[PDB]
């Protein structure tokens, strides 16, 4: 089924790989050549996940735990028993994300758009390949990734947290946390502004930029404009998810010690040692 | 038969294939709100949002940028496809929307919207041209018209920032 | 060897050049203040033969580890 | 009995044909191989005592 | 699109090659069998 | 597409022949494998 | 039977066919290497009467 | 037969199965290399007597 | 597109060498199994 | 009996053919290798 | 396309050839492994 | 045979066959210098008897 | 767009420079076989 | 051979070799200088014979 | 018997023999030195 | 490809290689039985 | 975009740079190897 | 036999003969130093008690 | 836009801008290797 | 380009002296080294 | 003999072999200095106890 | 590139050169057999 003005836009091209083979819809889903790899990664990788389930203790859903392996594995794959099979739908999980990625790429050019919407997605994406690429390969083991378990990775959470006492003195961290909350009450103040001057009490006519230029002047002492609003999104959004790489990367290979210690730096500065 | 495309093949979920020329027809990333409603935009106290800067004299280019009246537009094959006579500012949110050309080798003047013009440079030295990648020199010459030269409908800007979408895909195409 | 003078502007190359220079001399100097051996600031005095040299063997004792024992 | 093939394409019968017979022949083979003890004694009659 | 005469000509290679992969598979589960039997 | 009954009716002679050749030969491989190990 | 062909393009469903047979292929030798008794890299060179079998608790 | 290569571009198909025989070649070699019987980096030497056996 | 004698061409190809890489795959198994017999 | 090679192609069928052999010779000598215990015996009599 | 009925008479034959060449080199290779190691 | 250079154009083959080749050389000599056996920075010097083993299957 | 000709020089050299590649692994392997082999 | 200057800009190739070996020669230094047997900054002076050797096979 | 060469290549028929004659006397040379213990003896024939 | 004329002597040195080939191994191998016999 | 001649005459820089440049790293290695074998 | 040279280039030719032959020489000498226990012999003949 | 003439003037500075670095930096070497030899 | 049929016929002659001038050298090489360690 | 060299530039060619005569030169040598104990035998004659 | 006349002239001197350096290398070894031989 078909939007009633879609049909017009469901041309070829715009595909990456693979020419006109794989351009067409299955029902409202582009499919393409990575569309063909998302699925193929995706059913894979889940069907390892129930299969990681069955061998497990439960089928309840919030106690399934497929864990990574033993450090002492370093960078070999385990006994699929003992983590292998973490390592494998890692690996699923990798295709994935990267396919689907590319998969918008196609969408995008296919419609005329920019690329802004890969590359926002690109953020998720590097800061899941440093939980579980990087980092454990800076540690010299797999078995420093967190386990796949709705509940055992938040375990893994807080255990990492704890490895340095007092996770929140982590400066790089304090930054990303400013992002993510700075994030949502920018999300809040614009989706406001947008609905209520579409939406004004009854028997009052539509509102106009220029309304909603006004308030947001009164919020902030500054007009953001339209598309600065959009830009200030996405600058939080993913900087959000850049500082998040950035703080768990540099807690272990690079700091080891407590993060409240790291402040040693500041207390020290020569104006007042 | 008039109709602007065709199906590919007879399965379900195959693409369109254009019967005319894309970009004029309107089909694809060409293609535009064909039912969008054909009057001007409207500013809080009820005057046109979108007109040439002569018609307000309030407006001025910000002292130390380029002021890019008279420069040449360089489109995506490198010919010079004519050069700007004026500029279009909207006036509830003070930016320039379009760009107005003067055809080179042509009689007609066509609108051209900022977001598909760039600088040499990216505007940080030089400035002395401008750069339209999306489409060639010929085809600025159909640019779609606005019905007067004071005032653009909302149908007119879908319309002409369809054209320029499109040609990242049939610009440099046989498909004409 | 003149050259390679058209192949690229002298203004870009000389900045980079003198950019490179720089940094790897910093790189250098910090990495030998770092070491043993050449921490000239603190132990610069000292003659060839006093000053610091690597170990040809670490030493042990079985009993002792470094590490904590686990998995 | 010959109209049988009439429909058919002798390459797509012959290949059909081929694979069964490869398939029967190496399953045939397997388990004979296994109820008949050789050639384990084959292997018997000539292994370093 | 392919006619119906296009449509059994198809067809013919597709059960072809679906009895052949069959076949493969069958010998494969015999000597699995021989080798370590499941039941 | 496929066989008139005309070279259908030439080829189920080749078939039937390969068919009868094929089981004369398995007979003398039964034959043999009796003779040498019965499994009756 | 080979109407199928009129309904669905078989340049596609073959894609879904030969992909589905990959990844069915892949979770089945993966479901047996995770096992104990057909973990055929570290033990395939046991025979039958040395291979392992699966038991409960014998349950006093 | 040769038809199938008149639905897929032979060009193509040469370059996706280039692809995945590189990926599948990779994953099992990797599975090899980390198996206690098949490390042969580590125990490559040993006589095929001497190689592990995964019994317990 | 591609004409059928194209496609008859590069079918002869791709049998060989589809072939040849499983003749040279199945010496690989050959000297691998030599070595160090997995089952 | 001849008109079977109708619409083949000489060299897949000798491409088949050939690697259908290269395949069951392999496989065949394997198998013999291991029943028949050569060439260990001969390993065995010029060992040291 | 591929071979005529011309070229199939004539391939045939190099094809019987070479089947019974083959056949024939066998025969040879048995008979020797049998004097060398029975194996019934 | 020449004609496939027909097929792609080399100037793109070329720079996948080169990076391809560069990944897979760093990917095994990091392999190999991450092993026992083959960490020759370190233990390059020792004689071939003297280089490290793996572990053997156990007596019974 | 690559002309037949050119190819077929081009293909020359692809050729001189893979038997090339392979020479210079050929021996590294046999040097690094003589200092301490892996079978 | 030299025709591949027509498919590559030698401008570009100039930049991208530099950049290479650069890398590759920094890591390379990097790689010594964190190894034992050639931590040339604290054991540069050491003879060839009292420098680290990393752990043989030891047979226990 | 010749016109099976019709339509080939020459110079990939030499590269295809060429290819397999190069790993079938690698192939063999590698499995007789195991067999025969030879260059064994030879090796332990000047040694100390 | 090839045409009969050229396939007619192609063929022809292919023969005599071959051949040649043989006569070298015959030699190589009756030197190596004399050397150890193998069976 | 190069020339034929200038592409011929880069290209003559280019072998002697690079092979210039492996004489000067056969020297570097020669020294080291001097100082501390790593075999 | 010199037909089977036509179309190629000599300077082709004598770089793939060039690079197997320094290939082939540098193996067998690589190989023939492991058998023969020289320059082994030569070494010890000159080294220092 | 750079001329050839101007390049080769360039060059001569270049050179002994060069070459005064690299006198006065192995003057520095060697002052540091009386003091402190690394090897 | 590539080498014609005159060409090739004057280059085979080289190639052909070439190669019994480098199997000539390793005769010499090989009686020496027999000479001084027989290898059977 | 000589038209090996048409079409080849003198440059690259001495370039060429100039590279591999220092290359083996100095292989050579590394390797003669380990086989025949010189100039180990040298430093011994002038060294001090 | 090189002209059949120039390469006339260089394989002259190429041949040259090389007959010296053989020239100079097997006094090397004449002087080296005298003071250490190797076999
Ligand atoms: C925790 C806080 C944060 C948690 C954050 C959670 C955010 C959740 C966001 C996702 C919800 C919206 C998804 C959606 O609307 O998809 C379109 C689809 C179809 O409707 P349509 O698009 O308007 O019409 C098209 C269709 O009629 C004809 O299309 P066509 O013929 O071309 O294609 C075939 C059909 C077949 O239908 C399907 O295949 C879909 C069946 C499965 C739908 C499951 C939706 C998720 C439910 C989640 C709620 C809960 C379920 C238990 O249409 C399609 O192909 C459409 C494919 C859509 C694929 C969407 C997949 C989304 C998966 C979301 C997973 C969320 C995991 C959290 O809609 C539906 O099928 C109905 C969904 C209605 C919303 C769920 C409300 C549940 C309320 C409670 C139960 C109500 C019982 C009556
Ligand atoms: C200039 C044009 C040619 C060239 C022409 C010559 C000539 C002519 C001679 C050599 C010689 C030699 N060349 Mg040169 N050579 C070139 C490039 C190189 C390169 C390189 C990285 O590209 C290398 C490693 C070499 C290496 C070598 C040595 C194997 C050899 C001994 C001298 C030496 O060490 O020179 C190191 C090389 C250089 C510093 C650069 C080349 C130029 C300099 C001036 C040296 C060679 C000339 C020499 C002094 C001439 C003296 C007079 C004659 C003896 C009559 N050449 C350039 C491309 N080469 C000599 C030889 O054969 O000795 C047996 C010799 O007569
Ligand atoms: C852990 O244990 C768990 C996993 C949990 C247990 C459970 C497991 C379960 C549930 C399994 C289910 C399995 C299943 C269910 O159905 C499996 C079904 C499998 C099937 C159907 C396989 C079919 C294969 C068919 C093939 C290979 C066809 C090949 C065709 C070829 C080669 C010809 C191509 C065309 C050509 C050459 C020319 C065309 C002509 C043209 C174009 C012309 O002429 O124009
Ligand atoms: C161990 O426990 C369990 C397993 C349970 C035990 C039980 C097992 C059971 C139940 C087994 C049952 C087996 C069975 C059942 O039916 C077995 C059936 C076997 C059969 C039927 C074999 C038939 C073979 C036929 C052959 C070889 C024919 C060859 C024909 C040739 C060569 C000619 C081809 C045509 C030509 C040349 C003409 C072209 C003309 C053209 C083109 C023209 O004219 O145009
Ligand atoms: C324990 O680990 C786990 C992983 C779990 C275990 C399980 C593993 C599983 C399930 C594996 C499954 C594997 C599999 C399944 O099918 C594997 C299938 C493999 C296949 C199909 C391989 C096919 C290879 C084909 C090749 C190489 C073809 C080469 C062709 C060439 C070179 C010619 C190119 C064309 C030319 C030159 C002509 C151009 C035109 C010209 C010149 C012109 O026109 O002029
Ligand atoms: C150990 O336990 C288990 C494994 C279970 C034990 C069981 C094993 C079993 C069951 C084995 C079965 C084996 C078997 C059958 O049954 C095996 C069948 C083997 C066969 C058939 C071999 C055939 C060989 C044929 C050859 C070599 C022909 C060569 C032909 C040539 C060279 C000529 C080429 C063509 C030309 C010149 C045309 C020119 C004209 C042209 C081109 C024109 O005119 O156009
Ligand atoms: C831990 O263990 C794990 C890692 C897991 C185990 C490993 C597993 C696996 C899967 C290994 C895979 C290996 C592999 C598989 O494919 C390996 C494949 C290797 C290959 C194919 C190498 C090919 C090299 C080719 C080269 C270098 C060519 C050079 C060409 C040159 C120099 C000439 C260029 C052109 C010029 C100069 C100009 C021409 C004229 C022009 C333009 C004109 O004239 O115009
Ligand atoms: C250890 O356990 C296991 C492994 C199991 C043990 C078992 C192993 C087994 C089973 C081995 C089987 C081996 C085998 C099987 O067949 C081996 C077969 C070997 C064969 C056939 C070798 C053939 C060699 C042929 C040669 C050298 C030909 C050279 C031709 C030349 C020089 C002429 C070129 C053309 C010219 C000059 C004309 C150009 C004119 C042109 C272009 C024009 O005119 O246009
Ligand atoms: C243990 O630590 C780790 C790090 C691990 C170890 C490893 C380290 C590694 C890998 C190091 C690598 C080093 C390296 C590699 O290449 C180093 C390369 C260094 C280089 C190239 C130095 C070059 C210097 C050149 C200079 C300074 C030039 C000055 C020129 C001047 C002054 C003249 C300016 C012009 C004038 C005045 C007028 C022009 C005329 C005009 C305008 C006109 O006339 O118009
Ligand atoms: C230890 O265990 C294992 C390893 C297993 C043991 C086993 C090892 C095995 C199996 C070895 C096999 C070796 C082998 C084969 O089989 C080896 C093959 C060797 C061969 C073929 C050598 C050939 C040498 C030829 C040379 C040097 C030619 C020189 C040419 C010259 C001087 C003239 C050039 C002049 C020209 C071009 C000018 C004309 C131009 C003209 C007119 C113009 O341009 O116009
Ligand atoms: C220890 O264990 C292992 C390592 C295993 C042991 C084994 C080692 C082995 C196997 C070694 C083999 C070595 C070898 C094999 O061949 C070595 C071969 C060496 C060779 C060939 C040396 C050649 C030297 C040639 C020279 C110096 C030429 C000089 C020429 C000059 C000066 C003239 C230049 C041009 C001019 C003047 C231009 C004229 C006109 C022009 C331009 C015009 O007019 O335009
Ligand atoms: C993947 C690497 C491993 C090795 C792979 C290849 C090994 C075997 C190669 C055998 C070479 C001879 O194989 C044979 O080559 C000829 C061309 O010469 C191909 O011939 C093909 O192209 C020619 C010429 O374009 C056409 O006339 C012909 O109709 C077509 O079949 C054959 O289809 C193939 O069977
Ligand atoms: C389709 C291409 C296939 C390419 C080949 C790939 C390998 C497949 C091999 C299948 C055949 C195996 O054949 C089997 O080999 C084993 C090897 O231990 C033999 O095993 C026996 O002999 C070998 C020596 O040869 C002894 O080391 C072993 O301890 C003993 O059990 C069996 O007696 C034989 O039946």
């Amino acid at each position: 089924a078909m939007l009633s003005f879609e049909k017009k836009y469901r041309v070829r091209g715009g595909t990456l790989i693979g020419g006109d083979l794989f351009d067409f819809w299955f029902g409202p889903f582009y499919v393409g050549f990575f569309g063909v790899t998302t699925i193929f990664f995706v059913t894979l990788g889940t069907l390892l996940c129930v299969w990681g389930a069955a061998m497990g203790p439960t089928w309840n859903l919030w106690q399934i735990n497929i864990a990574p392996p033993d450090l002492k594995y370093g960078l070999g794959l385990a006994p699929l028993r003992e983590g292998g099979l973490w390592q494998i739908i890692t690996l699923c999980a990798l295709g994935a994300f990267g396919s689907w990625a590319l998969r918008q790429a196609e969408i995008a050019r296919k419609l005329g758009m920019g690329m802004h919407i890969p590359w926002a997605y690109g953020g998720a994406i590097l800061a899941y390949t440093t939980l579980v690429v990087i980092r454990p390969f800076l540690l010299g083991a797999w078995g420093h990734g967190f386990p796949y378990g709705i509940f055992s990775h938040l375990d893994w959470v807080s255990n990492v947290g704890y490895q340095y006492l007092h996770f929140h003195y982590n400066p790089a961290h304090m930054i990303a946390v400013t992002f993510f909350f700075t994030n949502c009450l920018a999300l809040a103040m614009h989706g406001s502004l947008i609905l209520s001057v579409t939406n004004p009490p009854k028997g009052t006519p539509t509102g106009t930029s220029e309304q909603e230029n006004v308030f947001f002047r009164d919020l902030l002492g500054y007009s953001i404009g339209a598309i600065g609003i959009h830009r200030l999104g996405l600058f939080l959004a993913v900087g959000a998810a850049v500082w998040s790489a950035i703080c768990i990367v540099i807690s272990g290979p690079f700091w080891t010690q407590g993060w409240p210690e790291w402040w040693n730096w500041w207390l020290n500065l020569p104006i007042w040692k | 038969s008039d109709v602007k495309f065709v199906p590919a093949d007879n399965y379900n979920g195959s693409p369109i294939i254009p019967t005319g020329n894309p970009m004029i027809d309107g089909v694809g990333p060409a293609s535009w709100a064909e039912d969008r409603r054909d009057e001007p935009d409207l500013t809080y106290h009820g005057s046109h949002k979108i007109v040439p800067m002569r018609l307000d004299p309030t407006f001025s280019i910000a002292k130390g940028d380029p002021d890019p009246r008279g420069l040449p537009v360089i489109a995506a094959d490198k010919q010079v496809a004519g050069t700007v006579v004026e500029l279009w500012v909207n006036r509830s949110e003070p930016q320039v929307s379009y760009y107005e050309v003067q055809l080179a080798s042509g009689e007609r003047r066509v609108l051209l919207p900022t977001g598909y013009v760039q600088w040499p440079n990216f505007g940080l030295w030089g400035n002395d041209k401008l750069l339209v990648k999306s489409i060639t020199a010929a085809q600025f010459a159909n640019v779609p018209a606005t019905k007067r030269d004071d005032q653009i409908t909302l149908l007119e800007e879908d319309k002409i920032c369809a054209y320029y979408a499109g040609g990242h895909m049939y610009a440099f195409a046989e498909r004409s | 060897m003149h050259r390679i003078w058209l192949m690229y502007d002298p203004r870009r190359v000389m900045v980079a050049l003198v950019g490179f220079l720089a940094v790897l001399a910093l790189v250098i100097h910090f990495v030998l203040l770092s070491s043993q051996r050449y921490s000239w600031i603190e132990n610069g005095t000292l003659g060839a033969d006093q000053a610091p040299v690597g170990a040809s063997a670490p030493a042990a004792a079985a009993e002792m580890s470094p590490l904590p024992p686990g998995r | 009995m010959h109209r049988i093939w009439m429909g058919t394409d002798p390459h797509i019968i012959m290949s059909a044909l081929g694979s069964f017979l490869v398939g029967a022949v190496l399953v045939m083979h397997i388990w004979a191989y296994g109820q008949f003890n050789w050639p384990a004694t084959l292997k018997a009659k000539y292994a370093t005592p | 699109g392919m006619t119906e005469e296009e449509a059994r000509r198809f067809h013919g290679y597709m059960v072809t090659g679906t009895l052949g992969y069959v076949v493969v598979a069958s010998v494969a589960h015999f000597l699995a069998w021989s080798w370590r039997p499941w039941f």
